[PDB]
């Protein structure tokens, strides 16, 4: 008995932007970054991919302290703050992985050279810090 | 149900073979309920002969036996081997059926080859039964499809967990717990699993719980298959070992207890490897376990297994579920130190959950309170968790001390 | 399916056919710990995989175990299983 | 699009005749070697090494009573 075969639950428009989002959102141009930013900050059909987001900080922050890349990290963080002021979206499902994110950045050591980004290293702290209160 | 004759329109066709233009409904009808009535009385005088002349075949020299009592001239022709042949004859708005006889050569009923003479009526005697039971002389009578490896493979490791030898079963178990190709077979297995423990309702054995149990523990230690789509007959099966009241066939000596834990520990299990923001796995047992644990009218056996689920999620669980609900202790001990019933199975299964919730609650109350805990135990509900929780802070110390 | 899969059990049976309950509590917010879940240095691989179940995912087989024996909606039965194809690598 | 967008498209299936003739071979020979090993070690076993059961289990020769029953008869058919 061949059975029909199953669709995933997002559009190829909302994968396709989900693709693009989190593209622009690991931070090789500025402005593309910014409007991603903004964009998850605002848009209302961003609940239903908030899973896909959630594992993709998640896993994204614990594969990127191996080798300590602050950039990754201070726009994973800035994704973070982008996905908190939404106001559509409900986090509260999704935030026993958020937390345990921005609690290793904050109280994790720094793989990279210290002296050189120490002040990027507290700037990265204190948007965890900020996220967290 | 009713008097059942011949059709009226049968008699319309039968009088125009004589003649008859038009023949008016009452008189169709007052034909078919007489020969209707004479077909009963030679259907029912026939059946005299095939009873009395001990037949049950009802031949046709039975109806001649009884056309001949009636005084009817008889039916000429119908001795001869024949059967029931009908031809259809479509026709344009005539619809009917006939015959269609067939003619031979009169040569070729001169010239046909004889059947063999008869033999003539003789006795033969031999036992039917000999002070007892028969003999056996001849005289009496006699008394997506798995390929065949897998196919094989599947009947030899499910006959293995059905409880012949343990040597087999451990074996089996270890073939389950460490093969690289044993997908292909995985629904067969969730099949045979979910459908075993539904039969623990018609036979309540807890030994094939037991085994079935430990087959879907053996299930999950697997590296290689992945059991996120087949795992849903799984979960009911190991729930069915925590939630249901009957798990035993003597409940008074079976130690249903045991099925609990373990497969308490084994949904811990399942809902820490496979529970995901999309599955909401975790929040809908832990839903299933509080609705049934809060909710009164609920057995001490499926309370047990309630709190031993509960418990076995871990500490922040046992914190915001199990630590409101401490007062029912209390409701606990009222049948417990209190009562003339006292021969019933009520007090067992009571004071089982007793010891499960204050093993439980002891690290919970040794995680949020003092440190000195000097009468915590009366502050605590029956003093006695208290004295548990002190218990507990002295093996915490222990541990330290070990450390 | 009688001599399908679960054969074993049909045959056994003889049938020849052919407040702490809050919403709030239950979100992983206030039940998971953070520290723990990251490796931290210390001696996953999913979600980036398009769909899953229905069952298993939606249904309530919680409901499935009856809860008591004798209050049963329905007993011992035939049960027939559904040979439903789906998953994948299955060639058919 | 992401405001009114829909793509309602399938799941792109396997059509590799490569890979799909070697997944049923190495699950066959997985199979067949987890059934023949499970059925070497729950009986009586042979070795061609001494005290060799763990690597190349043989399972026991038992004789037959009537043996061209099980040799000349087909078994699928």
């Amino acid at each position: 008995r061949l059975k029909p075969r199953s669709i995933h639950e997002l559009s190829v428009e909302q994968q396709l932007y989900y693709k693009e989002i989190t593209e622009a959102c690991v931070g090789s141009c500025e402005a593309k970054r910014a409007e991603a930013l903004q964009s998850i900050a605002t848009d209302p059909g961003l609940y239903q991919m908030l899973p896909r987001f959630s594992t993709f900080i998640s896993e994204g922050v614990r594969v990127n302290v191996v080798q300590n890349n602050l950039a990754l990290l201070i726009y994973l963080m800035r994704m973070v703050k982008a996905l908190m002021d939404n106001p559509t979206l409900y986090l509260e499902k999704y935030v026993h992985e958020l937390i345990p994110a921005v609690m290793t950045c904050i109280v994790s050591r720094q793989l990279c050279l210290r002296p050189d980004v120490d002040n990027h290293w507290a700037l990265r702290d204190f948007a965890a810090r900020l996220v967290a209160q | 149900l009713s008097n059942t004759v011949l059709p009226s329109e049968s008699m319309k066709v039968v009088a125009e073979s004589m003649g008859i233009a038009q023949i008016q409904e009452e008189t169709c009808q007052l034909l078919t309920d007489e020969v209707s009535y004479r077909i009963k009385e030679i259907a029912q005088d026939a059946l005299k002969f095939m009873h009395m002349g001990k037949r049950q075949k009802l031949t046709t020299s039975d109806i001649d036996y009884a056309l001949k009592l009636k005084n009817v001239e008889p039916l000429y022709g119908f001795h001869a081997q024949e059967f029931i042949p009908f031809r259809f004859a479509s026709g344009g708005g005539r619809e009917l059926y006939f015959y269609e006889e067939k003619e031979v050569d009169l040569s070729d009923i001169i010239n046909t080859p004889l059947p063999r003479v008869p033999l003539d009526v003789c006795l033969k005697a031999h036992w039917l039964s000999i002070e007892g039971c028969q003999p056996a002389i001849p005289e009496n009578p006699p008394p997506h499809e798995l390929s065949v490896e897998q196919q094989l493979y599947y009947k030899e490791i499910t006959e293995a967990c059905v409880g012949s030898c343990e040597a087999k079963r451990a074996e089996a178990l270890q073939s389950i717990a460490t093969d690289p190709g044993l997908y292909q077979m995985l629904p067969r297995f969730s099949t045979f699993i979910s459908e075993g423990v539904r039969v623990n309702v018609v036979q309540n054995n807890l030994a094939l719980l037991i085994y079935l149990m430990r087959m879907v523990k053996a299930l999950m230690d697997n590296p290689t298959l992945y059991l996120e789509k087949y795992v849903h007959e799984l979960i009911p099966a190991v729930m069915t070992c925590i939630v249901s009241r009957q798990l035993c066939l003597r409940p008074d000596v079976d130690n249903h207890w045991a099925l609990r834990d373990f497969a308490a520990r084994l949904v811990a299990q399942i809902c820490k490897h496979f529970s995901t923001t999309t599955n909401n796995i975790q929040s809908r047992i832990t839903k299933t376990f509080t609705k049934s644990w809060v909710d009164e009218k609920t057995p001490w056996t499926t309370r047990y297994g309630s709190i031993a689920g509960l418990a076995e999620l871990g500490h922040d669980v046992i914190k915001t579920l199990i630590l409101p609900r401490l007062q029912q202790e209390g409701e606990r001990i009222r049948s417990v130190l209190d009562g003339p019933v006292l021969s019933n199975i009520d007090r067992i299964g009571a004071d089982h959950v007793q010891s499960l919730l204050l093993k439980h609650c002891a690290p919970v109350l040794a995680k949020l309170r003092p440190p000195p805990d000097n009468q915590d135990a009366y502050r605590a509900e029956f003093g006695s968790l208290g004295p548990l929780l002190c218990s507990q802070v002295v093996k915490a110390r222990a541990q330290a001390a070990l450390q | 399916w009688r001599y399908g899969p679960a054969r074993l059990w049909y045959d056994m049976l003889g049938v020849p056919e052919d407040d702490l309950l809050a919403d709030e509590n239950f979100l992983m917010v206030t039940q998971l710990h953070w520290e723990d879940d990251i490796i931290w240095d210390g001696e996953p691989w999913y979600s980036i995989f398009p769909i899953d179940n229905e069952d298993l995912v939606y249904g309530r087989w919680e409901d499935n175990i009856i809860w008591d024996a004798q209050a049963m909606p329905r007993l011992l039965e035939p049960p027939v299983l559904t040979l439903d194809p789906n998953d994948e690598n299955l060639i058919l | 699009p992401h405001t009114y967008i829909k793509t309602p498209t399938y799941r792109e299936p396997v059509s590799d005749y490569q890979v799909l003739r070697e997944k049923a071979a190495s699950q066959r020979r997985d199979v067949e070697r987890a059934l023949t090993r499970f059925m070497a070690k729950t009986g009586e076993t042979q070795s061609l090494f001494k005290d060799d059961v763990s690597t190349f289990p043989l399972i026991a020769a038992r004789p037959f009573t009537i043996p061209y029953l099980t040799a000349l008869l087909p078994s699928e058919l």
